[PDB]
């Protein structure tokens, strides 16, 4: 299907010495390639998925050379919006920025993105279109002023029409194994009897790959989302995802419910029953 | 890979 | 300045059996500011040979992380994860629940 490359990029204030705590990770997908911690001894981007190992001296050297000159950016970026907000310098503070491309199931342009936030905040982004900007407040106008005027915008497309996309081609091709192989949801349901008369019914997913799922459940085919919970899709830690999502019913009326669930790498939604 | 154009000081 | 406060899910990687070399997992995620406090917790004693990923966050700017030590569970001994944040004005602990 569609793929995404993705890079998250953190900066927090240190205050009374020395610069910011800088973090950047890289996602092809749901799958983390690279990261860069301003704290680690290395001072080098370092690889972080099997297929990346790949890639030569030269990449290294050149993606180190971009992650330092991005966390400078940062640097200068939390001293200027101090400024720009009238804050303190005991203050600790926070610039985020997030840039990447989606592509079709055919590989294709399909969208791309670019976004910066100050404490939390929409401060600035890239429009869909990629010509124009959405700066949040007066201090984000004067910024968009300054970045229509050095071109930002042109230059980010580029990146984002043509670079991204090419290297996300590429690394899908390299880690094809695992890029490319969906993992379906190992599916099971659990009982619980609160007292004599309310049963708990769990109807879990696992080991699933990519985090995209849906979990939902039916009352006598009709769906339930009254008395039922779901929790957030979680990382197992080995690269795969889990959920769950419950209903409470009737002790004795088990029978009625069912659980649905639909993922990418089942050919036809998934139907389960508690025996 | 990162870019390595456009990423400027606000 | 907008401070959210950490939702906590703490779980194992693969399903609960004594004697099986399982990881127990703290996911932490839509907290901000990023510093954090995650305690992983056998029989209310703080473990010492913790791991954490990368920090990254979701479209609206909340972090997310995950911690997780490898580990074996057992009838008698009991787990939790212990946080603290900004938010947090005692340390929020989570019983893992091998059901959940």
């Amino acid at each position: 299907g569609s793929h995404s490359m993705r890079y998250f990029f953190t900066s927090v204030s240190r205050p009374g010495r020395g610069e910011p705590r800088f973090i950047a990770v890289g996602y092809v997908d749901d799958t983390q390639f690279v990261r860069f911690d301003s704290d680690a001894a290395s001072q080098r981007m370092e690889p972080r998925a099997p297929w990346i190992e790949q890639e030569g001296p030269e990449y290294w050297d050149g993606e180190t050379r971009k992650v330092k000159a991005h966390s400078q950016t940062h640097r200068v970026d939390l001293g200027t919006l101090r400024g720009y907000y009238n804050q303190s310098e005991a203050g600790s503070h926070t610039v985020q920025r997030m840039y990447g491309c989606d592509v079709g199931s055919d590989w294709r342009f399909l969208r791309g993105y670019h976004q910066y936030a100050y404490d939390g905040k929409d401060y600035i982004a890239l429009k869909e279109d990629l010509r124009s900007w959405t700066a949040a407040d007066m201090a984000a106008q004067t910024t968009k002023h300054k970045w229509e005027a050095a071109h930002v915008a042109e230059q980010l497309r580029a990146y984002l029409e043509g670079t991204c996309v090419e290297w996300l081609r590429r690394y899908l091709e390299n880690g094809k194994e695992t890029l490319q192989r969906t993992d379906a949801p190992k599916t099971h349901m659990t009982h619980h009897a609160v007292s004599d008369h309310e049963a708990t019914l769990r109807c879990w997913a696992l080991s699933f790959y990519p985090a995209e799922i849906t979990l939902t459940w039916q009352r006598d085919g009709e769906d339930q989302t009254q008395d039922t919970e779901l929790v957030e899709t979680r990382p197992a830690g080995d690269g795969t995802f889990q959920k769950w999502v419950a209903v409470v019913v009737p002790s004795g009326q088990e029978q009625r419910y069912t659980c649905h669930v639909q993922h990418e790498g089942l050919p036809k939604p998934l139907t389960l029953r508690w025996e | 890979e990162l870019a390595g154009w456009g990423i400027l000081t606000v | 300045m907008i401070q959210r406060t950490p939702k906590i899910q703490v779980y194992s990687r693969h399903p609960a059996e004594n004697g099986k070399s399982n990881f127990l997992n703290c996911y932490v995620s839509g907290f901000h500011p990023s510093d954090i406090e995650v305690d992983l917790l056998k029989n209310g004693e703080r473990i010492e040979k913790v791991e954490h990923s990368d920090l990254s966050f979701s479209k609206d700017w909340s972090f997310y992380l995950l911690y997780y030590t490898e580990f074996t569970p057992t009838e008698k001994d009991e787990y939790a994860c212990r946080v603290n944040h900004v938010t947090l004005s005692q340390p929020k602990i989570v019983k893992w629940d091998r059901d959940m």
